[PDB]
RNA sequence: AGUGUGGAGAUCGAAGAUGAUUAGAAACCAUUGUAGUCCACACUGCAAACGAUGACACCCAUGAAUUGGGGAU
RNA sequence: GAUCUGGUUGAUUCUGCCAGUAGUCAUAUGCUUGUUUCAAGGACUUAGCCAUGCAUGCCUCAGAAUCACUGCAGCAGGAAUCUGCGCAUGGCUCAUUAAAUCAGACGUAAUCUGCCGCAAAAAUCUUGCGGCCGCAAAAUUGGAUAACUUGGCGAAACGCCAAGCUAAUACAUGAACCAACCGGGUGUUCUCCAUGAGACGCCCAGCGAAUGAAUGACAGUAAAACCAAUGCCUUCAGUAACACCCAGCAGUGUUGACUCAAUUCAUUCCGUGCGAAAGCCGGCUUCCGGCGUCUUUUGACGAACAACUGCCCUAUCAGCUGGUGAUGGCCGUGUAGUGGACUGCCAUGGCGUUGACGGGAGCGGGGGAUUAGGGUUCGAUUCCGGAGAGGGAGCCUGAGAAAUAGCUACCACUUCUACGGAGGGCAGCAGGCGCGCAAAUUGCCCAAUGUCAAAACAAAACGAUGAGGCAGCGAAAAGAAAUAGAGUUGUCUUGUCAUUUCAAUGGGGGAUAUUUAAACCCAUCCAAUAUCGAGUAACAAUUGGAGGACAAGUCUGGUGCCAGCACCCGCGGUAAUUCCAGCUCCAAAAGCGUAUAUUAAUGCUGUUGCUGUUAAAGGGUUCGUAGUUGAACUGUGGGCUGUGCAGGGCCCUUGCAGCCCGUGAAAAGAAACAAGAAACACGGGAGUGGGUCGCAUGUCAUGCAUGCCAGGGGGCGUCCGUGAUUUUACUGUGACUAAAGAAGCGUGACUAAAGCAGUCAUUUGACUUGAAUUAGAAAGCAUGGGAUAACAAAGGAGCAUUUUUAAAGGAUUGGAGAUUAUGGAGCUG
RNA sequence: GGAAGUCGGCAAAAUAGAUGCGUAAGUUCGCAAGAAGCAUUGGCUCUGAGGGCAA
């Protein structure tokens, strides 16, 4: 995913953006997710930066994903 | 009752949940046990599974470990003196995971006795001599132990097992708590 | 409640109600091979629509297309068995050229007819209707029963019936 | 819990007709998934024609006359599924429980001394207090003391009757495998080449003896010898050899027609 | 066209007045005339605001013209 | 079957709707109805209200029987009651519900898990006998309480007291020696050496749990010194370790990854864990079986939680959330467990025109209808998932419930009463009342399918089950199929006609019977010595129509713009093709009309695939942000032979072998090429360190062990460390993906709708019978391809040669750990 | 009991401070508004936050 925001403290969020296929108009649509993801002390990632992220156990409310590699 | 569910909390995007089912013995909590400082009282809570969790309400002796030392000791708690969460813990004596408390240091004196023949057979003294080779004291724990209390940082959840074990605080970290109690 | 035995229709009914050509050529048809109703000259239809949609869902695949290879032999087999087409012609577009009188002419009644057991198709219906009438020394009561090629030279009166060996 | 089982909502293979009842017997806990077993009451009365009905299912079974494995088991409900040796020793019948080559459990006779020999799988490896190495196997069996060789995916060849473990066969290339699961059930082939994938589904790429190529996924394949040609078990007909549709429905035919 | 505040106020001219015409004539016609019509500043944002034909881009036959800029003689 | 027709005009060509037409397991209603098969069936409105009855119990050889119970002569049954298990399943319904639920696909290393499978178990000072000791050994443990008896209370209550008895596998207690291995701490205890070493004494050292401290490996440098201790040969080569009684009784758990598995040390459980049930029954005093149960463990069956992509309409809903949790952090708490789930404290976050928030209609799928294709639509309802039991909320027990034929309370209704009190929950089955356009019997049965359970069947001895099955009612719907077949004379080659002859057959009536749990249906038959029945075959077919669309009368009476018809156009005002009737004819036919929805018809919602000058419809004009869309270019591979209606030595096909496959530069190396590459390095790397009956080591040893292609160079497998980086999308393969349903193979259930069966053999069984195959959006997984595209980066002046040798400077063996230094490899100039 | 008194709620009763939350029609957009309403405030013993000077 693409860093989406820094705000928060150990935490970002990112997007996820891809294309949606509509089969009745055999088109696509641009579609997002965002996802919080926990960020550890160990990246300085940035906005517009591309993570790589893995998937943990809650650790809050929205926290399922962890940042593993900063590109 | 006390639910953990997450149906009552508002969605991210700040709307309501619009819930459609009783609440679940599931996802049930129950009410903590505010453990404080006093002679035993433990109640048996029943558990999922049939377990028995130990509600602690009272607790006076814990088993602490001399973590340098790598041994351990059943002693009598004296005073909870520093508490993260809220002053107000400290000030109603509440014994939860991770407060600090002081522990009574003289057994750790006499075992101290025992293992080094230092009071802050002649094998046992070829033992003695084996050690304190390279062991020396830190002068922040002795000093405590003279005064005959050291403080201890408590290890287990006495709400959940009805023990106060801990472990005594040594080096940066009871510098740390040191620093924030004067 | 909890049945799980299936059942579908066999027929369906013209699109456009009154036809003159449609309605005089299903009245020949009626006369020809002597039914009773228009009901067995659309089940015919259905039968027909369903055996052609499936040749051309075939035909439109490339020639060694493994689904091909199965079904098209599967149903040349079936329309051979069955005296539908031409033991000569084997290829899959002729199930295409299949007309209702090619399936009609397979019924028991119209086999039996025109074996000689029976003056007319109106004699040769009520003849199968009353049990005269032996399929490999089976009784079959029914008119619309599909004869095989092989089974052409075993029909015959029935042993129970009074025009076979019966009281 | 659910006690019960729909027919309809029953594994496709135990042959239940959906008009001849609401219900199919729920396999209990046991040996083996639910979903890949066939219970005892399934055996003797579908399969074996020994009962006409549940009720002489449970007349035959609650006698402790039907043996799984060397021990009698009186419950309908019982798993019962691959490689299980089932011995009815009043009428001298014993076979092992296996997968044919469309996927189906096949019932492949076993002569004596065959049938105190079973296969399993290793499944888990761990170790139980005082330091007791465990394997466990895709049986449910828990081998205190397996070879010290032992890998999860390995085979271990096992005399029933002994308790006792025989032999031990590696997963590596080259071997003979069956497959315990998915499209390719019941197929045997070789291992050509087992590619990793880490924290997905390992794929093993395997090959028949006719050529035919053909993958699954790592857990669906069971090591039961050291080349197609030897094999360590017995296996049904087929040979776990898949034989194509138009072959087989030509074949079917001429058959027959000879026959008539 | 209409609105507000200042200005302007020749002409024409909704309202209105008077005279005709007419069965009646609140109309058309005649003589007038307020608001308007003009200007500054601020509003209003509607027209058969039309080519009743959205914008950008490509191909496309013939003759005589026309507006602006170039080239040749 | 990729289909249209009637109505706008005096006529025409359009646009366009209205009407027609076909289907619907799609409902109702009307008329009609002989036979048979297969089936829906109080969902729609009122998750409205309910009389009565039934719906969940379980015992055998194997828990407890002194019934004052029965039979027999102690045996055998055994009411009752205690105990163990179940009652969290099934059945019903669809009210709620849009980051919810659900589908496919994933996780739980974040957890609980009775019943079932396979396993594990060495803690524990007990008992009886003489005076705490001694002796001894198959442990002969203890108090209760039901049923019962006595007295009874109460109007009643699936309401109750109090005294006596007496059991359990209920409850409580409790087992020393036999009996092992291993470790830690210690005596001012003895030997013995010069600080070792060994004995003996005692304190502990079981499973599980808690805290603490260690293990839970290594894997890009080859060598020789010194001090100390300790191993060795003799008086530094080899060498797993280990200061004896086991000279190999773990130097090596697992994963993709773990603070997990497991082990050692210390301290603590214990006031809420751990019997050999101090148990039961069988065979042969003796052994040997089958059960039953406590604790530990893991895998099976589950449970709970999380969420990758998808999921109606509405902006006349534009901001939503953050006192008092909204988004995140820290230490806690609570939970089985993660987590703002929750306390305290901090920081301002989080979501939204890619539609948040709010409002409306809906349980979600599998699937159904219709369909050339693309689509449109339905899905209360059989399978799967969720939810609920009048409404709400609490809870106990239990492995599992926020259970409702469990409890508690309130709100509505509501039943009995002696007025003191006590009760109720059909959206289970059947059946009422209401509501409605709208939906069956207060039936039989556990024979089948299953569930529970102390349970095979049977023998005095038959478990319960409205779940389920069976029948009744039932023109929802579906399949097959009667209402006649042959004639003769004449009448008028046929064909109608009045006859007057034959046969045939069911509907129906029955049965030696068959079926079925029993019945009923289906089949079989109308003698097998011995069995009924058609001629108006009265055993009598209807429902709509006859001007057009649209098949069929310019018939005859009646009415007279009335009555009426007519979906639309129209007909009827005294010669009605249209009304009311007779006749005749037409269509479909055991069915056929009507109403309302919905699909096609409809290219009248248009992606495929519409229209916008005048028919409805380009905004008055620009600017402009999301959005959509967006120009080229990095690129002809070459030689050789043969072969082709190639064509005007060349190009072009087909096909086999060559290429450093542009130039350059040569067995090795250099250029492109590689991350799936390269350079290193790991026996705890590879079925022993991979493909390329004798000898030797040692022999106090299950040393019963080990080697018997060396060596070089290459090719590999595994695992780790260091080094340039390329994705997505599309497309091809492959894997993973419940049945039912849809396609489909085979198969004469008489056919067919179906079903997954059956077929064949002079006969105790073959067919080692069959039950093929597919498709089933999207997302997800692996991998081949690189043409069209997308994402990201850059904006070309922050854009920077390979080696050789030399000097100058600043981890490995060495006997193994330690220590302590040389000596280097490895850094700039 | 609660305006039945009286011409008429005259008189009297009533409301009340501060703080948090909350607040309609209408509107010249300023208000209406203290609209209406709901809640809390004592005493003690503590805890937290909010500063200035010098080396
Ligand atoms: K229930
Ligand atoms: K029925
Ligand atoms: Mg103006
Ligand atoms: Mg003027
Ligand atoms: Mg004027
Ligand atoms: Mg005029
Ligand atoms: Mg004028
Ligand atoms: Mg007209
Ligand atoms: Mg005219
Ligand atoms: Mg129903
Ligand atoms: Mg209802
Ligand atoms: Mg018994
Ligand atoms: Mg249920
Ligand atoms: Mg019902
Ligand atoms: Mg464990
Ligand atoms: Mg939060
Ligand atoms: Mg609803
Ligand atoms: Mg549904
Ligand atoms: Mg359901
Ligand atoms: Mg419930
Ligand atoms: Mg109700
Ligand atoms: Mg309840
Ligand atoms: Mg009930
Ligand atoms: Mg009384
Ligand atoms: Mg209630
Ligand atoms: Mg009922
Ligand atoms: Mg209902
Ligand atoms: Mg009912
Ligand atoms: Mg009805
Ligand atoms: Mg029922
Ligand atoms: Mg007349
Ligand atoms: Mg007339
Ligand atoms: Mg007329
Ligand atoms: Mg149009
Ligand atoms: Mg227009
Ligand atoms: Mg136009
Ligand atoms: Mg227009
Ligand atoms: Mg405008
Ligand atoms: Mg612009
Ligand atoms: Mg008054
Ligand atoms: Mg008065
Ligand atoms: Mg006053
Ligand atoms: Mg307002
Ligand atoms: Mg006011
Ligand atoms: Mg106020
Ligand atoms: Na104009
Ligand atoms: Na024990
Ligand atoms: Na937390
Ligand atoms: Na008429
Ligand atoms: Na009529």
């Amino acid at each position: 995913g693409v860093v989406h925001s820094t705000k928060m403290h150990r935490t970002i969020i990112i997007r996820r953006n891809y294309l949606h296929f509509i089969k009745k108009y055999q088109r696509y649509q641009k579609r997002h997710k965002s996802l919080a993801v926990h960020c550890s002390p160990a990246f300085d990632p940035k906005q517009g930066d591309e993570v790589v992220i893995g998937q943990c156990r809650p650790l809050s409310k929205t926290i399922r994903y962890n940042v593993l590699e900063v590109v | 009752g006390i639910v953990r569910s997450r149906l009552h909390k508002r969605k991210i995007t700040g709307g309501k949940t619009k819930i459609h089912r009783k609440r679940m013995k599931a996802e049930l909590g129950r009410l903590p046990a505010n453990t404080r400082l006093g002679a035993r009282r433990v109640s048996p809570v029943r558990a999922r599974g049939g377990n028995f969790k130990i509600r602690a309400l009272r607790l006076d002796t814990g088993n602490f470990a001399w973590a340098s030392e790598a041994i351990a000791h059943r002693v009598r708690l004296l005073d909870v003196v520093y508490n993260a969460t809220s002053n107000e813990l400290v000030r109603t004596k509440t014994l939860v995971k991770n407060c600090i408390v002081a522990v009574d240091a003289a057994p750790f004196k006499r075992w101290y006795a025992k293992h080094y023949g230092i009071d802050l057979s002649p094998k046992l003294q070829r033992e003695w001599t084996r050690r304190r080779r390279n062991h020396r004291v830190e002068k922040a724990i002795a000093d405590q132990l003279r005064e005959g209390r050291v403080l201890a940082r408590i290890t287990s959840r006495p709400g959940q097992s009805g023990r106060a074990d801990g472990i005594l605080l040594e080096g940066a970290e009871l510098q740390f708590y040191l620093k924030r109690l004067e | 409640m909890r049945n799980y035995n299936n059942f579908n229709r066999v027929w369906k009914a013209p699109r456009r109600p009154f036809e003159k050509e449609r309605l005089d050529r299903e009245m020949k048809l009626c006369g020809q091979y002597g039914l009773r109703c228009k009901r067995e000259i659309w089940r015919v239809n259905m039968t027909l629509s369903k055996m052609r949609r499936t040749a051309r869902l075939l035909l439109t695949l490339p020639e060694n297309h493994p689904r091909r290879l199965l079904e098209g032999s599967a149903i040349m087999r079936r329309c051979h068995e069955y005296g539908f087409l031409d033991e000569e012609k084997d290829k899959l577009d002729y199930v295409l050229s299949l007309t209702v009188p090619d399936i009609l002419e397979r019924r028991l009644q119209t086999i039996v007819f025109k074996a000689g057991l029976a003056k007319s198709v109106h004699h040769a219906r009520v003849l199968i209707q009353q049990r005269h009438i032996a399929v490999a020394k089976q009784i079959v009561t029914i008119p619309s029963f599909i004869v095989r090629v092989s089974s052409e030279r075993h029909i015959a009166f029935a042993d129970a019936s009074p025009f076979g060996n019966g009281r | 819990a659910k006690k019960h089982l729909k027919r309809l909502y029953a594994p496709k293979d135990w042959m239940l007709s959906k008009l001849t009842g609401v219900f199919a017997p729920r396999p209990r806990p046991g040996p083996h998934k639910l979903r890949e077993c066939l219970p005892l009451l399934v055996i003797i009365r579908n399969r074996l024609k020994y009962a006409l009905n549940a009720r002489e299912g449970e007349m035959i079974l609650r006698q402790g006359l039907v043996h799984v494995d060397n021990h009698p088991r009186r419950d309908g409900k019982y798993p019962a599924g691959f490689m299980d040796v089932v011995e009815i020793p009043k009428t001298g019948d014993r076979f092992r429980l296996m997968y044919d080559v469309k996927g189906r459990f096949a019932l492949v006779n076993l002569s004596e001394a065959e049938a105190q020999i079973k296969l399993m799988k290793v499944v888990n490896l761990y170790t139980a207090t005082g330091r007791v190495p465990v394997a466990v196997t895709h049986d449910g069996h828990r081998i205190r003391y397996p070879d010290p060789h032992t890998s999860i995916g390995d085979t271990i060849v096992y005399n029933v009757k002994e308790k006792k473990c025989v032999d031990l066969i590696k997963n590596r290339q080259g071997k003979a495998v069956i497959v315990t699961g998915g499209a390719n059930r019941g197929r045997i082939g070789e291992i050509v080449k087992v590619e990793c994938h880490p924290g997905a589904f390992n794929i093993a790429h395997l090959k028949d003896a006719s050529g035919a190529e053909f993958a699954t996924r790592a857990a669906n394949i069971f090591v039961i010898g050291k080349d197609l040609n030897n094999l360590q078990v017995t296996v049904p007909k087929q040979q776990g050899l898949r034989m194509n549709v138009i072959q087989e429905r030509e074949e079917r035919l001429i058959a027959a027609e000879a026959r008539k």
